[PDB]
């Protein structure tokens, strides 16, 4: 229960900065002030207009690669046991296996962007 | 004695000889009426209470050396004089929608006015402009329209041949009217009272007003004149609201408030000494519905025709609009039902 003491006086603390940020100053609004910043002229379009992702690719391996990393993740207690050669091939066999689809990926062309 | 011939085209480099001192110049309509004078090359005296920085959003309105600012002491009448000491107009603007601390509706609306009008004989300025409100009664609900009316008797016997003009809820930008609404929403529901059936409002543009001060400083036939500027069209304030909340693009939760309750509703927000959100004299000038004076002449007797709300009423409340509706044009909204 430390941990969410922790959290919620953490938490309260920076809403508190908040509340004091937006009600401490002398606040003078228009419309002018408040519209959106495109270095001193008015913006084209949208900014929630599509945002072409040129490393889609990247991203979306990026994913299998957090995979990896929490399935590598158990390896400093997997050295606690008893079968250790059995517990060191099955450890490179997976770090084998990530190098191999990096290395796939980067020969095909796809660590590369657009 | 201070006589000025005018010169130039009217511009801002121009000489017009109207040289003015608006008391009160640091506020909705000071800004207008200051810039309605910058532009036409007018020496602009600028009385002020306020921090210079205030004050600063007056400086570009007129040409170099066009716009003096000298500080002001309202309960200081050698304070005044020097500030309508070569002055061939004075305009009064000074008003507070709620009491102060130091400052009550009485030394406001009375004190200040009377002692504006009386200086100004004495510095033998020609024409005054004083701002009265269209609903200034010597019985009125509210102590704010009360004294708006003692101090109205007390000018024209300091200065006879002084213009009054009673404009009656000037709206725009910066205004306390419309943006007051519109603020509202923040406390979830509309609070009316009678849901707003029992009241009607002719709000008035602040360039419609600021205009016909011109214009009536213009006008050689002003002097004496009581003037009252009004709207085109009258509303009630159950359809008002709800078209302030249509081009708002807010919903509209009206909900009937009985008096006794919205009056110790406006009690609580007096305790802020910041700006009070609401006032109990705010909520019952609010109720209380505009008079009608057919007997005194408006801005058409100026030559300026009065712009209707719903032309001007997407520039007040576009910044009250979320993302989802800052594009919207001003035409979508349909004009409220007009009680005429
Ligand atoms: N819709 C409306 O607002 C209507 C208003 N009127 C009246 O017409 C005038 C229009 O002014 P408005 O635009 O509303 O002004 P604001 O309420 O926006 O600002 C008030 C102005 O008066 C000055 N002022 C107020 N009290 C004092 C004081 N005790 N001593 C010195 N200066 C003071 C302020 O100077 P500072 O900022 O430094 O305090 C400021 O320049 C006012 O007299 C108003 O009551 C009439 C009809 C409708």
């Amino acid at each position: 229960m430390n941990i969410m003491l922790t959290l919620l006086t953490n938490v309260t603390l920076a809403s508190l900065l908040v509340l004091i940020a937006f009600w401490l100053p002398q606040l003078n609004a228009y419309s002018e002030k408040t519209s959106p910043y495109e270095c001193g002229f008015d913006p084209m379009g949208s900014a929630r207009l599509p945002f072409s992702m040129k490393f889609f690719l990247v991203a979306i391996t990026f994913l299998l690669f957090d995979l990896e990393i929490a399935l590598l993740l158990p390896l400093p207690w997997a050295s606690q046991t008893n079968n250790l050669k059995t517990m060191l091939t099955m450890a490179l066999f997976l770090l084998i296996l990530l190098a191999a689809s990096l290395a796939y990926e980067w020969t095909q062309k796809g660590l590369e962007w657009a | 004695h201070h006589a000025l011939i005018p010169h130039g085209k009217g511009g801002r480099s121009s000489v017009s000889g109207i040289v003015a001192t608006v008391f009160g110049a640091t506020g909705f309509l000071g800004r207008y009426v200051v810039n309605h004078l910058g532009r036409m090359g007018s020496q602009v005296i600028v009385p002020y209470r306020c921090e210079p920085y205030d004050t600063m959003h007056l400086r570009p309105m007129g040409d170099l050396g066009q716009i003096i600012f000298m500080e002001w002491n309202g309960k200081d009448k050698d304070s005044i004089r020097k500030v309508v000491e070569h002055s061939n107009v004075v305009i009064n603007l000074v008003g507070r929608e709620w009491e102060t601390k130091n400052f009550d509706f009485e030394d406001v609306f009375v004190k200040i006015p009377h002692a504006i009008a009386q200086v100004s004989k004495e510095a033998g300025v020609e024409k005054l402009i004083h701002i009265s409100h269209l609903n200034a009664d010597i019985k009125s609900p509210s102590r704010y329209l009360r004294s708006k009316a003692v101090g109205e008797k007390e000018v024209r016997a300091a200065f006879p041949e002084a213009t009054i003009i009673k404009p009656s809820d000037i709206f725009g930008r910066e205004d306390r009217f419309l943006n007051y609404f519109a603020s509202m929403r923040w406390f979830g529901g509309v609070p009316l009272i009678s849901l707003g059936k029992e009241t009607v409002k002719q709000p008035v543009y602040i360039v419609d007003v600021s205009k016909g001060i011109i214009n009536a400083i213009k006008d050689p036939d002003a002097k004496g004149k009581t003037f009252a500027f009004v709207g085109p069209n009258r509303y009630l304030l159950f359809d008002l609201v709800q078209y302030i909340f249509a081009v708002a693009y807010r919903p509209f939760l009206p909900y009937p408030l009985p008096h006794f309750a919205y009056r110790w509703v406006g009690r609580l927000f007096e305790v802020s000494p910041f700006e009070p959100w609401t006032t109990r004299d705010k909520v019952e000038r609010v109720h209380m519905s505009d008079m009608t004076l057919p007997h005194l002449p408006g801005l058409e007797d100026l030559g300026i025709q009065a712009t209707p709300l719903e032309l001007k009423a997407i520039e007040v409340l576009r910044r009250h609009r979320t993302y989802r509706w800052l594009t919207s044009e001003m035409e979508d909204v349909k004009p409220a039902k007009t009680v005429n």
